[PDB]
């Protein structure tokens, strides 16, 4: 379970942050 | 450069990120231009980990070099086993070893100093093997990375 919520969160904060659209 | 996706360039973001981490920065001509943009994103992903998932975090002892590699492998791996890859989630893999240093200092049953060179080996390595092809494909460090997260 612990696995899971760590790769989820880190998954979510990743698609997340990644519209830092430039260039 | 399109060499920037060898191992050799990904340890060294690894390794420089985890001495900014623990404040052990190496006193040489500096840290590179995509080593200074990726620690401030990285670091900004790790904090708000740490305290969302706080009460999360402590319930896994990472008293180990092994047990941090396998938790690192572990989670890496569901994190990528939909087959997307893009900056924020690479992103995220620095911020995880960042995680797992930290709680390294404190759980470490035998610390050794050279540890985080250790962990800074086997990030390397999922990095260049998972994500490596599409890094290249993408500008690599100096033409993805850094033009889409430096300061605009």
């Amino acid at each position: 379970s612990l696995l899971e919520k760590l790769a989820e969160y880190l998954r979510q904060m990743a698609d997340e942050i990644n519209k830092k659209y430039v260039k | 450069g399109m060499t920037d996706c060898e191992f050799g360039y990904i340890y060294r973001l690894a390794q420089d990120y985890l001495q900014c981490v623990l404040q052990i920065p190496q006193p040489g001509s500096g840290p590179s231009k995509t080593s200074r943009v990726l620690q401030n994103v990285a670091f900004s992903v790790q904090k708000e980990v740490e305290k969302n998932l706080k009460s999360c975090l402590d319930n896994v002892n990472v008293v180990s070099v092994d047990t941090a590699r396998t938790l690192f492998n572990q989670v890496m791996e569901k994190e990528f086993e939909d087959g997307i890859i893009n900056w924020g989630r690479i992103v995220t893999i620095f911020a995880f070893e960042g995680i797992l240093i930290k709680k390294l200092l404190r759980q470490q049953i035998a610390p050794d100093v050279d540890t985080y060179k250790e962990i800074s080996y086997f990030v390397a390595e999922f990095i260049m093997n998972n994500t490596g092809e599409w890094i290249r494909q993408n500008g690599g460090w100096e033409n993805g990375f850094v033009k889409k997260f430096e300061p605009k």
